[PDB]
């Protein structure tokens, strides 16, 4: 058997922008633009996502060990409904919160810092190859960790290189379809894992 | 390999504050 | 034959990663991370490294023209220690100097820069076909310079992209492995070249 494994799985993360613009006396520049991809906690998959449809407006997670804080526009922390995003040929089901870049107002000769935080879900197709003690996603992303790691029956003697508590297992999960608005009825064991720029669940 | 740089040469859990 | 030609090879690179962060007033934010990989210079490489096994703690090199100096945590220059790098499967020997990346201290309502300068050392297999002018390495980078490139017995002949002062051959080189600190008891004929983004040893 030469074909990798090949399972669906889900991502979230949030593609935190914050971009520098120079106002200058008749044009306008961009200093420098850093974009980076905040993974969403399990708290937010299980109790916003899942349960209810919607992403914070605010990205709390650790980068280069720091706590950093990224609010969507500078405001405070609300409730973003997930809509479907823009239709591509041969490409898999997304939904994404925000579309439109922020950036700040015009003030002259003045430095101004705008970020943007579009809470993003994805289904992507995981695949895996033997010892599969690892899988990679559609997007190009490698995961190290067994796609069948888990707490029951022995699973937890699968490879794992993230610590103990960037893993959770959750039994009877219904998953919510955020495009039909449904639940499913058949209760399944998803696994989670907070990677350091994204969050799968399969 | 080059995605297992962070892993292999740096702290993930980690966090520093003041 | 349609083997590429397989070779052992060693890099050496720094990786400067300079973060700005804003404080506000109950949280912070990562307003800009600006990652670079310095090369490390053939003193560095020979007496420092090589021969005691540390890199320095400022990265010095030029990048778009300009002869920028790194410094680790702002601090001054200090000789560190290379230690081995964490486990991971299926992975060639790497060390390296620091782990945890540096950020400034909270002040509020300002913006601060902090610097921090990892040097990183790792033991890459290259690869070559014909007409053997140019090589790659485990990382994906690519090496515009014959393989057999040299001073000696008409080795000046082969191709190479860089100038000059970028190459350097040692003769009579006892490799140092860092991991049991020990010296090889074969005098090797080492190359050198200073890539713009890290030091290739071969």
């Amino acid at each position: 058997n030469i074909a990798p494994y090949k399972f669906k799985a889900t991502m979230y993360y949030k593609d935190v922008t914050v971009s520098q613009v120079w106002f200058g006396h008749r044009y306008s520049q961009f200093m420098g633009i850093f974009e980076d991809r905040a993974p969403v906690p399990f708290e937010e998959v299980i109790d916003k996502i899942n349960a209810k449809g919607v992403c914070r407006s605010t990205a709390k997670y650790v980068r280069n060990n720091l706590e950093t804080t990224a609010f969507h526009r500078d405001d405070h922390e609300t409730d973003m409904e997930l809509k479907p995003a823009n239709a591509a040929t041969r490409t898999s089901r997304g939904w994404h919160t925000t579309d439109l870049k922020y950036n700040p107002s015009r003030v002259e000769a003045f430095h101004r810092y705008g970020t943007t935080v579009n809470c993003i879900v994805e289904e992507v197709d995981a695949r895996s190859v033997y010892p599969y003690d690892e899988f990679v996603l559609a997007t190009g992303d490698f995961v190290y960790m067994s796609p069948f790691y888990g707490y029951r029956e022995g699973s937890h003697t699968e490879h794992t290189s993230y610590a103990a508590d960037r893993f959770k297992q959750v039994d009877g999960f219904y998953a919510r379809d955020l495009t039909t608005k449904a639940r499913a009825t058949a209760p399944t064991t998803r696994n989670l894992l907070t990677t350091p720029k994204f969050t799968v669940a399969w | 390999r080059n995605q297992l740089h962070d892993l292999r040469f740096a702290d993930i859990d980690t966090v520093i504050h003041a």
